[PDB]
């Protein structure tokens, strides 16, 4: 407010507000509307006496500008813009001058055409409700009384104004002006600070009833109402009330620093009991595919009639049988689900128009495996009190389990080099700056390195599967669709390939919220044996469904064929999170690039052509039996891909804990690595709060093992 | 008589007359944030799922005279309005042909950064661990003969001619600026918003706090991403009317104005004028000064 | 052999290869009553040894553990001591000695010019209304009209401080009627107000309160250079330069320098706001008397806060294949036979805070809300670290924010260091900040973390923001373009995108772009709906380098040009015959800086959109409305009724409107003006 | 395929004392070696310049390999069930993996041959 009133204020005017408010007895800072009220009078009454002069004779003129001549007295007195003493002075000399009577309250300006004293009043409010009041407190006295109003309106006694129409007009229009502004600046509440006539209030805020009786509670103890606490704040010095308390506190609060020192920590204590198994949403070492050389023709089309021609590649379909049952299930319910499939392809083979998409008959199979069985009905409390057993959902502990070395096996896999490119990234725009060639060449690095890579493969599964998911729960919101679980890649030969690693059968798919999950069945081709690792498929159901015909050098050999088949269910938000996979490539590009980057800073010069055309220098990135095994940069980048798609593919709170936790504890051991003395404070909990979470994830507990074997070798 | 007539319904209840009959005009942005919210749960998605199915944009009536029917191959372009992407590349392709002689113009503040950085000279990128300054960098360089008041009145006079206001109205000396952009933009179509919003960046300065390590002349703020990362720095060269209001709206003076009707009303005469975005004032051409 | 990333940190430094630690890259696709349960349990245990009183008007058990007590052990309690806080205080105040003054009158303006539109712009919000949580401006909108239903209306002026004193007074009506017509006694609404939802939101009637305090100490902490909160991007980095850098620079280097990367979580259970409300009574000394008030209205209302339990639980049964759902409002007298023990243990030790279906929660803070302000009492402590106040050869420095601190303690010798480390753990106790001496650890001074701001040896590595979506925004196919190239050179600028990274992420933006809005470019052969017509412009034009992506050109963007908008970029390349198909203005079709082309299409509380039915029409009558708020005195109806008539006046005179159109629309302006007068 | 589970178990017993190890590292080597030997026989094919050299020959060969590879086999699959590191685990089912692939290969070469 300040700012406006004095940018809109010529300085002198700015100047008698400050003198009257010293007069006065107030601060301009906090109290800027009475300022601003104080300047807006000021300007008027000057704007009120300017170019008006009385003629040598019974005559009045309205000459304007530099007036030399003399002669002409001014018509007018400023009273206002004086002390109260000289003003009062001034009135009575003026008084006595022409015989007038001295008013009962200090007058404004005093009219010399008329010899009679007039008082100005710029009110906010209405105009007339104004000069109710102004005329009410001036009682006789005869006074001519002009009030302006911040809108254009005006008002003066008897309706006899005093002024021609342009200074009254200039007057108006300047008021309307500065309201205007102060509405753009939104300083237009000033409106209400004139709660009394020709007054400026400060601002009241109270507390009363129900907040004074809710002060007086929430404050320290020993008080007995706010305001009693209020005296005792304002009245405060630091007498050294910290010291004493610290002086009377006792000795056992303290922060006693531990060492930490190379033979202090100790192995992550990981579960132990049932092996941990397979969580994943589709297969992923063990995926089988039946791929055709699509004759060009890019544009997607319909997956259906891909994964129709996909099917028509392989002959080898045997009677199914179940080679590892499920254990939990109706075992037969899932391969009459897998012949019921097979008869719904093949009929789609001899109807009068092709569908692009297939919606399976509701067979028992189908309303048992898509758990469609009637789930538990939405009863009331107060009907079913007496049943007896009536428990929370949770109301049980997780199960715990060991570490199973069939994750590290799938690790190691999807860190492996495929011989299709998985990733097709569009150009940009040709490089011009330095920058700009440095940047493209980690790029391009990165992509070359990474993109015939098995965990853009997995990116490229989920994405698709779970886009083909989202599309068929909006768009078949009741109905049993088949979704075939179809990926696209390029051979090294260009030649582009679709292939197919199985069908999902979805349920019914009426998803109100994000968090509502739609059920489906999974059953994927492979061609590993269920009964390697039992421990593994203990989620799935596993028959054998054909034998393959693999190609060797020596002759054509005859695999056996698998289907893993097993209900799963799955949300809106994670099918997003799977969409969203392509994430992974610009998370380990990121890595890689601010490793660069923070290596670069030191040695103040671009480490980047040792990282990658530097093919001596390799990095730690495997242990084997005789110790640490190193790697060239390609498979740096690998890994780091394959950890965050992992991490992306088996996201759970457990995950995101132990990460934060052995974060810290990696820290504390790089410290201790540079020698800069670490200390612990209660290094127990920390082992504590990073072993809570390791229950059951593969993943987790696969992160935990990583771990142990890096701080058996780093603090060595 | 379309936007009367709704008025006249909103009206005929009375949450919404009252909501009209009470709110002045200066307390309209305050009822113009009291919106829903939460209106895009997953916009990428659905723009997807819409662009999959046929006619997901809408248009004017006019299309259906000025884009044929179907196209070449026989693929339909529009529909019963609703309209195909299909008809914008068709319209993109062989539609109605003009002159973008105002684009530059219009779009000057956009075609000074693609000069700039035509004609720039790039240095050698230097890799070491500097420390950046936290400047107070200008973001946009307004002009520099007007401040922002002085800024925001010439947009009001040039884009909005009849809705200027009471200083824009009263003020003695029209700036050249103002009769410059005036001239420029006499036959501009590009669109009254879009015009003001450009014009308010070439013109209206703009400020804000950056962690910039070298230059602040706002050419350099502009390429920031490129020259200045995390722990490099790469060297670049950026190429190079009067009157007085009388009160309120009087019925004797006859019926009311608009501002684009007072340059043939008099000279010291009377009449009532619908100013700013509201109330009706009584003015006359300043007969004195 | 076995593939283990983690021996990457064999050779690599941990914090230049830090970034592999980070598990996601947004949020993650996982996420309730027991959670609440146990915050409240936990926040009342921290604190047993405090007073019990009954609130005179809730009507709900209080424990004030202010100036408790003194703990006797290292767990955490909040028995913060009111003359430590306002001695830390005063000591902060004489550090930077107008400090407070000049906060406050900065805050008074903020206070006098603030709308009451300010209220909309944020998060979720529990509304009183119908008791669920609602976007801000919704809430605000019923919280209005629930106001105005009873003699409550003077936000009727466009301040938030007048919608506050409704707010205030609404709390001495005996009786509060909500029409949808539901009755709440006073005391149901008081325990309403003071209600907090579930990481938890509150009312419409604590959150102005909240935003003047939360104005207040982001003025103080601007100010205060160890606060590294109210900063954000290259300039916290600053931070942590400048305090290593103070610190580290010993005279004869026989100063031991350590570092403690400190962390605190779960330190606002401890947070009292009898504390704050003592914080701003001292920080508000010799102010007017109003806005003393206005700012001591949030601890008080905080004090007797409550917290909703939440959904509640979900039974089952086997026997009869049945799911039961139980709210928590009934969860206070159901026999415990049908619980979980653990849920059983939790049951039973809240239930004498339960009251009307929530839980008192007098100690205690919860996430958010008074971020400004702990930062403020954190930066206490760490400025009565100057050797001025720790009378002794040690002292200390360091940085504070809402969620992580660290320190540096300067000592001639390890005893000194670990006296300087006790003194400031044991000030941190009396002041009711809880240092976690559980993921916390010290070090030589050189290398330490800050808010995901990892330093070493001079290098920062920020690594505290999530990557964002670089896919459409779903907008058109205009603004898309534009915004993904902002979104990558803002978080190039900003969240130090790599440049590599940042191309990258261009390629994958482009490549989702082309795929969603099916623009491959003319010389592919990806078929789709929209290939021919983009096949046939591709054919037809001699430079191909000026069609726009959207029209199956090639993508000329790079680092260097990322601020350019794509027709500008393209323009000097573009044909003369599609520049002008382009941007026609008369086509049928129509932060982030886009030329308006044809490509910026548009695809397909008795009433909620009256607030948005009346701007759209002035918008109609006045255009300007859509770029400069509007100024004026008279009403929205007055200005619509004479921008009618004044516009039909001279449509008719000059020939475009006919006669009849005048007289009837010269009358509808008359039956506009009589149902005004009603 | 022969080149990675030789690389890992010659990492096991340069990693520890293990002499069976060493036997089943040479057993492998012979069956890599013979089945490049019969791709090679299988180079001598239809054109008849004396197809079928070694009918005989190739019939103890094929038989005493069946042996070893049941016998390689059977001590793999011990060798796993008594194993419990992750590294020998999954080396091991590997090994096992392809033994069974060869296996039932020359069960089937031998069944076109005769």
């Amino acid at each position: 407010m300040e700012d406006f009133v004095r940018q809109c204020f010529n300085p002198m005017i700015v100047e008698l507000a400050e003198k009257a408010m010293k007069e006065y007895g107030e601060d301009l800072k906090i109290e800027t509307n009475k300022f601003a009220a104080i300047c807006t009078h000021l300007e008027v009454c000057f704007m009120y006496s300017d170019f008006h002069f009385i003629n040598e004779r019974g005559e009045s003129i309205i000459v304007e500008s530099g007036d030399p001549n003399a002669l002409l007295k001014h018509r007018f007195e400023i009273i206002e813009g004086r002390d109260r003493t000289m003003a009062w002075t001034v009135v009575n000399s003026i008084c006595n001058t022409t015989g007038a009577e001295k008013p009962k309250f200090l007058p404004d300006l005093y009219d010399y055409k008329e010899n009679r004293f007039i008082e100005i009043g710029v009110t906010r409010r209405e105009v007339h409700i104004y000069y109710l009041e102004k005329a009410n407190k001036i009682k006789s006295e005869k006074t001519h009384i002009h009030i302006f109003s911040f809108t254009g309106e005006e008002m003066a006694t008897k309706a006899d104004y005093t002024l021609d129409e342009e200074s009254r007009a200039r007057i108006k229009t300047r008021l309307f002006t500065i309201r205007q502004e102060m509405a753009s600046r939104g300083l237009w509440d000033s409106f209400r600070q004139s709660e009394r006539g020709e007054e400026t209030i400060e601002e009241r805020f109270e507390i009363t009833g129900t907040m004074r009786r809710l002060a007086d509670q929430s404050l320290p103890p020993n008080f007995s109402s706010l305001e009693n606490f209020r005296a005792y704040v304002d009245g405060f010095e630091p007498n050294g009330y910290i010291e004493g308390k610290l002086s009377q506190m006792s000795k056992e609060v303290n922060a006693r620093i531990e060492p930490f020192l190379k033979t202090t920590p100790r192995p992550l204590r990981l579960p132990d009991g049932p092996p941990c198994s397979q969580r994943s949403k589709f297969l992923l070492m063990d995926a089988l595919k039946l791929s055709i050389e699509d004759p060009s023709h890019e544009g997607e089309g319909i997956p259906l009639y891909d994964a129709i021609k996909c099917m028509r590649t392989f002959f080898g379909w045997k009677e199914p049988n179940v080679v590892k049952p499920h254990e939990k299930g109706i075992n037969p319910n899932y391969l009459l689900a897998w012949k019921q499939v097979l008869a719904e392809l093949q009929d789609i083979e001899n109807e009068e128009k092709i569908p692009k998409t297939k919606n399976m008959k509701k067979t028992s199979q189908l309303k048992w495996a898509l758990g469609e069985n009637m789930a538990p009905e939405k009863v009331d409390f107060d009907d079913c009190k007496d049943v007896s057993d009536l428990k929370q959902y949770d109301s049980d502990e997780p199960e715990l389990r060991s570490l199973a070395s069939w994750i590290q096996s799938e690790f190691n896999k999807a860190c492996e080099l495929t011989d299709s490119s998985w990733i097709e990234l569009d150009e940009i725009g040709e490089d011009v700056a330095p920058i700009e060639h440095i940047a493209s060449m980690r790029r391009n690095y990165f992509t070359a390195e990474v993109s015939h890579c098995r965990a853009t493969e997995y990116i490229m599964k989920g994405v698709y599967i779970n886009t083909a998911l989202l599309n068929a729960s909006c768009a078949a919101m009741d109905d049993f669709q088949l979704i075939p679980m179809i990926s696209k890649c390029r051979t090294k030969e260009g030649r582009r390939k679709t292939n197919l690693y199985g069908f999902i059968i979805k349920g019914r798919s009426h998803l109100r919220n994000d968090t509502d999950v739609v059920n489906f069945v999974s059953m994927e081709f492979s061609l590993t044996d269920p009964r390697l690792e039992p421990h593994k498929w203990e989620k799935y159901c596993v028959l054998e469904i054909g034998d393959m015909l693999l190609r060797s050098a020596i002759g054509q050999v005859s695999r056996p064929m698998f289907l893993y088949v097993r209900t799963n269910g799955t949300s809106k938000i994670k099918m997003k999170w799977g969409m969203e996979m392509r994430r992974c490539l610009l998370q380990s590009l990121q890595q890689i690039e601010s490793m660069i980057e923070a290596e670069s800073s030191v040695k103040e010069k671009d480490m980047t052509k040792e990282f990658f055309e530097n093919k001596s220098e390799t990095w730690p990135i495997g242990e084997s039996p005789k110790g640490v095994e190193e790697g060239s940069i390609g498979k740096v980048c690998r890994t780091l891909l394959a950890k965050s798609v992992f991490n992306s593919l088996y996201a759970s709170p457990q995950l995101e804990g132990f990460s934060a936790e052995s974060r810290k504890l990696l820290l504390i051991v790089q410290a201790l690595r540079d020698n800069l003395e670490p200390g612990t404070f209660d290094l127990g909990g920390l082992y504590e709060a990073i072993e809570e979470c390791l229950i059951n994830d593969p993943w987790v507990l696969l992160n935990a093992s990583w771990f142990n074997s890096f701080l058996t070798h780093a603090l060595r | 008589m379309e936007r009367i007539k709704e008025l006249r319904d909103l009206m005929s209840q009375s949450r919404t007359r009252e909501i009209l009959t009470k709110t002045t005009v200066d307390h309209m942005a305050i009822i113009k944030k009291y919106t829903s919210g939460r209106q895009e749960k997953n916009p990428a998605l659905r723009m997807k799922w819409m662009m999959a199915m046929k006619y997901p944009i809408t248009a004017d009536k006019r299309i259906m005279e000025m884009i044929p029917e179907r196209n070449e191959q026989g693929q339909t372009l529009w529909s019963k309005v609703m309209v195909s992407p299909l008809a914008v590349t068709w319209w993109n392709r062989n539609g109605p042909t003009t002159s973008a002689v105002h684009y530059p113009k219009i779009y000057k503040t956009y075609f000074e950064k693609v000069e700039r950085l035509k004609h720039g000279t790039f240095g050698p990128v230097h890799f070491r661990n500097q420390v950046k300054i936290r400047r107070r960098v200008d973001i946009n360089p307004g002009h520099a003969d007007l401040s922002a008041k002085e800024a925001q009145d010439v947009i009001m006079e040039v884009v909005f001619p009849n809705e200027v206001g009471a200083r824009i109205l009263t003020s003695e000396s029209q700036l050249t600026i103002t009769k410059e952009k005036k001239e420029e933009l006499q036959d501009c179509k590009i669109s009254p918003l879009m015009v003001a919003y450009m014009l308010e960046r070439e013109l209206v300065r703009k400020t804000r706090f950056l962690p910039v390590a070298g230059g602040t002349s706002s050419v350099y703020i502009e390429v920031l991403h490129l020259t200045q990362g995390t722990c490099w720095e790469q060297m670049y060269t950026p190429g190079g009317r009067g009157f007085l209001i009388l009160g309120k709206e009087d019925r004797r003076y006859g019926p009311a104005l608009s501002i684009n009707e007072l340059s043939n009303l008099a000279k010291g005469e009377k009449a009532n004028v619908l100013i700013g975005q509201g109330d009706v004032v009584l003015v006359m051409k300043r007969k004195r000064d | 052999m076995d593939v283990n990333p983690t021996l990457l940190f064999l050779k690599v430094p941990a914090q230049n290869a830090i970034s592999t630690t980070f598990p996601y890259t947004g949020d993650p696709p996982y996420s309730g009553t027991g959670y609440t349960m146990d915050t409240v349990n936990r926040t009342h245990q921290y604190s047993e040894k405090g007073r019990w009183t009954t609130n005179t008007e809730t009507g709900a058990p209080q424990l004030n553990p202010i100036d408790g007590p003194l703990p006797e052990d290292n767990e955490p309690s909040g028995y913060a001591q009111t003359d430590c806080v306002l001695e830390a205080m005063a000591f902060l105040e004489e550090s930077h000695p107008g400090i407070f003054e000049n906060s406050c009158l900065e805050t008074m303006e903020v206070v006098q010019q603030t709308r009451v539109d300010k209220l909309t712009q944020g998060r979720q919000t529990y509304d009183w209304t119908l008791n669920r949580n609602q976007p801000a401006a919704t809430a605000l909108a019923n919280t209005i009209e629930v106001f105005r239903s009873n003699g409550l209306t003077a936000n009727e002026s466009g301040r938030l401080i007048d919608f506050l004193k409704d707010v205030m007074e609404s709390m001495d009506k005996e009786e509060m009627e909500i029409t949808t017509k539901q009755r709440l006694n006073k005391r149901s609404y008081l325990i309403r107000a003071l209600t907090l939802n579930t990481i938890a939101t509150p009312g419409m009637q604590i959150r102005g309160f909240v935003y003047f305090v939360e104005t207040l100490a982001r003025s103080i902490c601007e100010k205060l250079e160890q606060s590294g909160l109210p900063v954000g991007g290259n300039e916290k980095k600053a931070k942590l330069a400048n305090v290593v850098r103070k610190m580290m620079t010993n005279s004869q280097d026989t100063e031991l320098s350590f570092t403690i990367t400190g962390d605190n979580t779960k330190w606002n259970e401890n947070q009292n706001p009898r504390m704050f409300l003592a914080m701003i009574t001292y920080i508000t000394r010799n102010q007017p008397e109003w806005f003393r008030n206005v700012l001591s209205i949030a601890p008080i209302m905080f004090s007797n806060k409550m917290a909703r339990l939440g959904k509640g639980y979900m039974f089952e049964s086997k026997s009869m294949k049945l799911r039961t759902q139980i709210p928590a409002e009934m969860l206070a007298s159901i026999d415990l036979k049908y619980f979980n023990d653990s849920t059983r243990k939790k049951i039973e030790k809240i239930r004498p805070l339960l009251i009307d279906g929530t839980a008192s929660l007098s100690p205690g803070m919860m996430m958010g809300m008074f971020n400004m302000l702990s930062t403020v009492l954190g930066v206490s402590i760490l400025n009565l670290g100057q050797k001025r106040y720790t009378k002794t050869t040690y002292w200390w420095d360091g940085l504070q924010s809402s969620d992580d601190f660290a320190l540096i303690v300067n000592a001639p010798n390890h005893e000194g260091i670990q006296a300087g480390v006790d003194r400031f753990y044991r000030t941190c106790k009396l002041l009711g900040i809880n240092m976690s001496k559980k993921k916390s650890y010290i070090n030589r001074t050189g290398t330490f973390e800050f808010t995901s701001f990892f330093y070493r040896y001079g290098f920062v590595a920020n690594f505290s923001m999530e990557l964002p979506s670089f896919g459409v925004s779903g907008i058109n196919e205009s603004a898309d373009m534009s915004i993904g190239v902002t979104v990558i050179k803002n978080n190039m600028i900003n969240n130090d995108l790599g440049p590599a990274t940042a191309q990258m992420a261009l390629q994958l933006f482009i490549k989702d772009y082309r795929y969603t809005y099916r623009c491959h470019r003319g010389d592919t052969q990806i078929q789709t709906r929209r290939s021919f017509e983009i096949k046939k412009l591709w054919e037809q034009t001699r430079s191909k380098a000026g069609l726009l992506v959207s029209d199956g050109g090639p993508n000329l963007y790079n680092i260097r040009n990322l601020h350019i908008p794509e027709v500008c970029l393209k323009w000097e390349l573009m044909d003369e015959d599609y520049q002008g198909r382009l941007c026609n203005p008369l086509n049928p079709f129509v932060e982030y800086d886009a030329v308006a082309t044809t490509h910026s299409w548009i695809p397909k509380l008795e009433d909620e959109q009256m607030y948005q039915k009346c701007c759209n029409l002035f918008e109609k009558f006045f255009p300007s409305s859509s770029y400069r708020r509007p100024v004026g005195i008279s009403s929205m109806v007055e200005a619509m009724v004479s921008r009618a008539r004044i516009d039909a006046r001279i449509d008719f005179e000059s020939g475009r409107i006919k006669k009849e159109e005048f007289a009837e629309i010269m009358k509808i302006c008359s039956t506009i003006e009589e149902l005004r007068r009603q | 395929s022969f080149q990675d589970i030789l690389m890992r178990m010659s990492k096991m017993q340069l990693g520890s004392s293990s002499e069976d190890l060493n036997g089943i590292i040479t057993q492998f080597e012979s069956l890599k070696l013979y089945r490049d030997s019969l791709g090679e026989a299988v180079m001598r094919m239809g054109d008849l310049h004396s197809l079928q050299n070694r009918n005989g020959k190739w019939r103890e060969q094929l038989g005493q390999k069946f042996e070893e590879i049941r016998w390689l086999i059977e001590e793999v699959r011990h060798r796993l069930k008594i194993t419990e590191n992750s590294f020998e685990q999954i080396t091991f089912m590997q090994a096992l993996q392809l033994l069974l692939e060869v296996e039932q290969e020359i069960r089937t070469f031998s069944f076109q041959l005769i």
